């Protein structure tokens, strides 16, 4: 009686597959299914991008063809859906945050294209990142064998459970050396299930701006713990501010779970979706300070103006423009009210609305800037 | 080096 | 108390042992492992790559023991050769086991010797099953597995958790020549085959069924309305054969191969490949809609490019009542075409050598003669021809 | 509810560290790993080769809590460093383990910071026991291992699924600057019984047995008529050694240590070569095949860095009663070339400061003023030499 | 390519 | 000491 | 780009 | 080629 | 060569 993962895996290679892209380049990758009925695999955005056509073939023979859903080459997930899927297995998730250092994992793929591979491994660190500045990363790091093709991957523990997506890996010389790392299924979660419902990752941000807890700055400012986020200057106007953030803050906790640095929470948080709710564990004058947020956004309006009405069928007022926009390029200042656009008496926003919904590639805007009755253009 | 989060 | 693999290692060790190869040709000295498999005898599979062109083999033990011993067999069509001990005393056998039970997710742990250190071990799990192709021309059937394999490991055992050798490893795949998580094994059940055959025949008896075919894609079972998409397509149905004999349909898929799926052609082509010119086997099929399973027997197949040694241009066989060799080839450009070797044309033989079929030149060309002339005679005109 | 190292990991991890120095030769700085050996007082053992040319030792705990520490000593003939943090608190030092109980294919896991990312866990198997023979300069008696070990895992934690050290990660074979699945490390005894010399002494107390001997392989043991192929042979007994009294002849076969098989005559050299002077030990021996046991103890071995910290080019040998700071070795080109002195005669008289024994320089030596005097008397005269 | 079998 | 895959 | 050993 | 590390 | 313990 010898044990064995050919039981897991045996439920389990369904629902990965291989993927194949195509002056112009051939791609190799790898996918894993999210939903059966409606044929989702979800992959590295690095394999899918400036594809022509995309060709999934799964576990048994099956070739199928797949178009583009979404795309985010920030964190490195870009999702696809099947055309024409029938008899589909979905994977199931896992939730990373359940993830300890020593846990045992197992990685599909299809390296250099031989077919659906399957290596073990355990769990060598979490919460890496650094390997790519302006990238939102929170990698899982696998010595789970991983090699080129296997980007996109399953990486699931010993119950074939979905706890990340295997990314990138660092080796010198183009083979792996033990260091392989991958994303977080929480963060393929939330990054995947927004290419759904809005097709783009629409990830507003809270208003800190801080840096890196380092152990020279606890001693400095008389903070308990060496690693953590440090704010700078909190946003004016923003979450960050509303919710009673303050310069010299440091964030120890996000959800009540602990933050290794502010590179990784910087990534969390970064494929939440807009107004997600949350709360920080803070550290100001070595108390905590425990906070709840909510993040914000990066008719009734303009590219750069805002735009009211004012009286009865009189016209549309522009109540205030930042200096810079496109709106105020145009020529639009503050108090101008518009009572007709292209030989077309205007009143309220909908009026406007099916005359710019008709998109002409001209604006003749009848405007009043004062007392005075000038016209102004736009595309 | 400050990064906005 | 702890899991540990150290008791099954205890007894298995002693049963991989360490190959230090001599060839003669530019002359080298080449490293490697291999198994015992037959105490007694002393019969040690290795790599074909791994002994040929070689004057002193000799093989090292787990213990620390140096042994002389000469090839019993080879077949570099699949890369396993034979070799078994001078003064067998005292050795230790590996149990063989069925690479046709192993799963892709079972564990696995190799034995070799890389970079002559000594008897290493490592653990690792079955990539996958099935792998061909990187090589063309040779029979694949590799094991994948994850398990750490670098120089020198070739001929080494891979053993499951007990013990048991379900695989020879044969290769990897390597960029930069170091084990990046990715080694190759040709599965026991092929080994057990061909050391079945280099003990009883010296040599293999290159079986033949009598189809031919090519791997089925996912794209051939959509408009063939085929319900399997991994197969083999037997296009040719060649007459007169064995295999026609079973009534072998032109345009089924074999998907069966003794009530066991099969991965790929170059696999079911390898799994064939590697079996005895008597043997008997069942090959499922799907011919319209029907899984009609239908027995079989495979019926033999005197190579001349051995005759050749480094020229080798053309196919030569032998005539009616040995009247002469056979020139039917008529091939241009080849290392057999600057020395005008043209159809139609053969004769007696070369240094006043009576050559009148294919032996008849064998007993004498090997006596290594410094330059050899034929007789060849196209039509009535009698001419010769020199060689070296 | 599946098995898992996390649990044993929880406790295991924080006993390891990361270590970055600062030195010159210039100027350079690198990176390595070290393990907690003694809680209360601040003991990190490490690797001497991350430890040579170091001006500050900085080492990181898990939790991120940084910390300075002076050497306590170093060991460049078996590459194990020892290290002393300032300010201690709060830390926990991790359980040793008996590498004598060490069998091959047991189960391991690699703690280190590779590559400056963090504290990186990696797992594998005991590949084999007591490789050596990379460099003959250095006792190495080292555990082959098949789990990921790549550059800063230097002087790692290398240990059993108990969470009990086994090994200081040391080395690995790679040809490629990348772990291929080849890793070697000091085992634990060897470890342990270095460091404890070097926390009463900051030195390591060389003991010999007075033998000369050679590696036994199986072509001398044809010679021989001896039925070890294994072993250590012993050529020549040196007089009044504490082998030649026990009664160990020319032409004995040395096969096992303290009733432990022997895997060959360079793990014997590295076992012993770390022992304190004066350690009981047992050892088998074969003469003409009657299997012969005797016990002895070790002598004292007769016949820079150790205080420089910076150079090891020159070599303080031993001060005398009225002598000191005599040096027996040199090479020509190190830095003990610049300074003006040579091997062949030494002694001291410091910044106008009537000293002799070596622990009279550094009571000076660490006062550093801006310049240094020596003093040493060359030949029959005297001379000076200066510095800084 | 063409395949024997 | 930078790579990608 | 397959090595065999 | 031997690495230390 | 040959080494001495």
């Amino acid at each position: 009686q010898m044990p064995s993962l050919a039981p897991m895996l045996e439920k389990v290679m369904p629902s990965v597959v291989s993927i194949n892209v195509e002056q112009k380049f051939m791609a190799l990758g790898s996918g894993v299914i999210i939903d059966a009925d409606k044929g989702y695999v979800v992959t590295n955005n690095h394999v899918v991008d400036n594809a022509t056509v995309i060709k999934v073939q799964l576990s048994d023979g099956r070739k199928f063809d797949a178009k583009m859903v979404g795309k985010d080459p920030r964190s490195d997930i870009a999702l696809i859906q099947i055309q024409n899927p029938k008899n589909l297995t979905a994977i199931k998730m896992a939730d990373s945050d359940a993830l300890r250092v020593g846990d045992y994992t197992v990685a599909i793929g299809n390296p250099f294209g031989l077919g659906e591979t399957v290596t073990s491994g355990i769990v060598s660190a979490l919460g890496r990142s650094g390997l790519n500045a302006e990238n939102y990363e929170n990698f899982i790091q696998t010595d789970a064998a991983i090699n080129r093709g296997n980007a996109g991957g399953a990486l699931v523990n010993l119950n074939g459970e979905l706890i990340g997506i295997n990314t990138a890996i660092l080796a010198p010389d183009g083979g792996n050396i033990g260091i392989g790392f991958a994303i977080p299924s929480n963060m393929v979660k939330n990054l995947t299930s927004q290419m759904v419902e809005y097709g783009q990752v629409k990830r507003g941000e809270l208003g800190i701006m801080g840096t890196e807890l380092n152990s020279e700055l606890a001693k400095a400012m008389k903070v308990d713990a060496q690693r953590g986020a440090f704010v700078s200057q909190v946003l004016p106007n923003s979450s960050a501010a509303k919710a009673g953030i303050k310069a010299g803050d440091v964030i120890t906790s996000l959800n009540g779970k602990p933050i290794s640095s502010f590179a990784a929470l910087r990534a969390q948080v970064g494929t939440m979706p807009v107004g997600s709710k949350l709360t920080l564990g803070l550290l100001r004058d070595g108390k905590q300070v425990n906070v709840n947020l909510e993040l914000q956004q990066s008719f009734n309006g303009i590219e750069g103006a805002e735009m009211s009405n004012k009286g009865k069928d009189q016209g549309v007022v522009v109540n205030n423009v930042k200096t810079g926009t496109p709106a105020a390029q145009i020529g639009l200042k503050k108090g101008d009210v518009i009572i007709g656009a292209n030989q077309q008496a205007v009143k309220n926003i909908a009026e406007l609305r099916k005359v710019l919904d008709s998109k002409p590639s001209v604006l003749a805007l009848n405007i009043q800037r004062g007392d005075s009755t000038i016209y102004l253009l736009m595309q | 080096c400050y990064r906005k989060l």
